């Protein structure tokens, strides 16, 4: 989801 | 010295600089920090970086009208994704004029971003072009680069030891770069070196996700990314 440093 | 203010805390770093920290739980994966800088320059406040929600990013500009009670003349956001540009329409609802890179302003559709209402543009040596960046005051806006993403803008403090790294700059301890997937690793380790170089009297380097670190932070970063090439 694009929610920084975790690419979900 | 960390003061909270609902789900914010605010960090004193000078005598007219703080950071912003806001915090998006994930399920299973625990809160994620997100950095950001308020800059007091005379009678206005200078905002780099959104929270990563509108509602987050109202309750900064809340705690800037609570402490320093001044009001917001411009933000600059480092580049189009959620923890620096996920605020933009708080900002705008505000009436605060927004700066990004043209290219942050070019990929914020595609990246579900809400683009600023101006376009910053660089010289072929990174440092922003000064009709693009008008009454900026002390921050100093330099584009170093590709790394963490094509479009990533870093901002140093002229009359402090604080230079901003964004998402670019890990701290001197991170044990990788994180997440290599949308990075650009050729470019990395220069685009790191050039920050530093940009800034050479910052002690204090501010970044993303972690507690503002020493120019070790900067040399780190940059020997990880010498090891992707
Ligand atoms: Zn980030
Ligand atoms: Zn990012
Ligand atoms: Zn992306």
């Amino acid at each position: 989801x694009x929610l920084x440093p975790v690419p979900e | 010295g960390d003061q909270r203010f609902g789900d914010l805390v605010f960090r004193q770093l000078a005598p007219n600089v703080w950071q912003h920290t806001s915090y998006l739980d994930m399920p299973g994966f625990g809160a994620v920090a997100s950095n950001g800088l308020i800059v007091r320059d005379g009678g206005r406040v200078l905002v780099v970086d959104t929270a990563w929600t509108d509602d987050q990013t109202a309750q900064i500009l809340n705690w800037i009208k609570q402490e320093i009670n001044l009001p917001v003349a411009l933000a600059v956001v480092t580049h189009a994704h959620q923890d620096k540009m996920g605020g933009m329409d708080a900002l705008h609802a505000a009436g605060i004029a927004t700066y990004a890179n043209a290219l942050s302003n070019q990929l914020a559709p595609q990246e579900g971003m809400v683009a600023a209402q101006h376009s910053l543009t660089f010289a072929a040596n990174g440092w922003v072009e000064p009709a693009t960046a008008p009454n900026f005051g002390p921050l100093k806006v330099f584009y170093p680069g590709p790394g963490h993403t094509s479009d990533n803008i870093t901002v140093g403090i002229d009359g402090t030891d604080i230079a901003f790294g964004g998402c670019l700059i890990k701290d001197s301890k991170a044990k990788s770069l994180g997440n290599l997937g949308d990075a650009d690793t050729e470019h990395y380790a220069a685009s790191a070196r050039a920050f530093g170089a940009a800034f050479p009297k910052a002690s204090m380097i501010v970044m993303s996700h972690s507690a503002p670190d020493s120019r070790a932070a900067i040399t780190h970063t940059a020997r990880m990314a010498d090891k992707l090439r």
